[PDB]
């Protein structure tokens, strides 16, 4: 028959909202940071959920240390710092790697075993104390 | 060699990775001087002593890595990659860097650790690279930091690790977007009090500093944490107390 709400999963019967394929309450159209509801402002669609115009800004506006622009798709959190899927890479040789790699914090900067494996014997001595 | 370059230009490989590969001339690299069409070059860990003028014919280069060689010198053309973003001139043998090398339009990181650079290694337009974000310093024989530093107003990352620091350039506190900041293994005894206008307390921020002669106090406020050395900076008594050590 009618539009179901898909928040409170209720029957509607007056204003039907409709986004992200499914139907929504007016006031059921909330933000999932703040409980405001939209009520006819843009959201912004995320992985399944919506925001308004800040909060999108404050949680998913992770930059990438190698591209310089913000990543779109997963996110690679190391070190105080963030990488896309495709530009995550050894800072010495450049060679691709994930968060299973066993790679080194040198100046908070991920070093590839073998690159580290290739440094000066002091240097590593002295990086041992540190 | 003559593998990796035949196959770069018919399959469009914008990435060429020549690493450990035993190279002591890029002019032995069989053509390598003709694929303008590349983005990333990775020559780590060989043997290079120095970089000809052709590297400018790479004009899209946008990744450069020479991480790890016995590079004593650069030319002048270095600075004429317009594209170039990233640069890795870690663990060489420079003690210079050449006539111009702060032209770089476009630089975004610069990683220079574990050289013989000092103060005077540095160009007159050095500073001129205000697009850097990241800058790396670490391991080398910088006695004084110069004020000009305050000139990379987009710098994120500064490490000055394992130098012969003195003293730090107040002109620091204009990084406004600083979020690393590495001066460990220096022979700093105190901090310019402007330091204090920045904040590096945040769980994405660093600060380290071990291994510095400071003085007792500073000492007592890093034994207590970054947040109370940041306040103690601030502080009116240790604004006095710094004037005093100066004069
Ligand atoms: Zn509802
Ligand atoms: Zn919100
Ligand atoms: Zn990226
Ligand atoms: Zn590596």
């Amino acid at each position: 028959g009618v539009p179901i709400c898909g928040a409170c999963r209720r029957p509607i019967e007056g204003r039907v909202v409709n986004a992200m394929g499914k139907q929504w309450h007016v006031e059921h159209f909330v933000c999932a940071k703040c409980e405001k509801p939209f009520l006819g402002h843009r959201h912004y669609e995320r992985k399944g959920l919506a925001y308004c115009e800040t909060h999108y800004n404050q949680l998913f506006g992770d930059v990438c240390f190698h591209c310089n622009r913000v990543i779109e798709g997963d996110v690679v959190s190391a070190l105080n710092k963030a990488w896309c899927v495709n530009c995550f890479a050894c800072s010495t040789c450049n060679t691709k790697l994930t968060l299973k790699n066993k790679f080194v914090e040198f100046d908070m900067k991920p070093v590839c075993k073998k690159c580290y494996e290739k440094f000066p014997l002091e240097l590593k001595k002295r990086l041992k104390k540190l | 060699l003559k593998k990796l370059v035949e196959e770069s230009r018919e399959k469009n490989q914008p990435e060429v990775d020549m690493s450990d590969r035993g190279i002591s001339n890029m002019l032995d690299v069989n053509g390598l001087f003709t694929l303008s069409h590349i983005t990333q070059l990775v020559l780590s860990h060989n043997k290079l002593t120095m970089v000809p003028p052709n590297i400018a014919e790479l004009k899209n280069l946008e990744v450069l890595n020479f991480f790890n060689n016995q590079i004593e010198e650069l030319p002048t053309q270095i600075s004429s990659l317009q594209k170039l973003k990233h640069l890795n001139l870690g663990m060489n043998r420079l003690n210079t860097l050449p006539r111009g090398f702060g032209s770089l339009p476009a630089l975004e990181v610069l990683d220079l650790t574990y050289n013989n650079l000092s103060e005077n290694s540095l160009p007159g337009n050095f500073f001129y690279l205000t697009t850097l974000r990241a800058l790396y310093l670490s391991d080398n024989d910088f006695e004084i930091l110069p004020p000009d530093i305050g000139k990379l107003t987009k710098l994120q990352i500064l490490s000055l690790r394992d130098n012969d620091l003195i003293s730090l350039p107040k002109e620091i506190g204009e990084l406004t977007q600083l979020k690393e900041l590495h001066i460990q293994g220096n022979r700093l005894t105190v901090l310019p009090p402007e330091l204090g206008n920045l904040d590096l307390t945040g769980q994405k921020q660093v600060f380290k500093a071990e291994n510095n002669p400071w003085v007792t106090p500073i000492a007592d406020q890093f034994q207590l944490g970054v947040s109370h050395v940041f306040e103690y900076i601030r502080s009116e008594t240790y604004k006095y107390l710094y004037g005093r050590h100066m004069q």
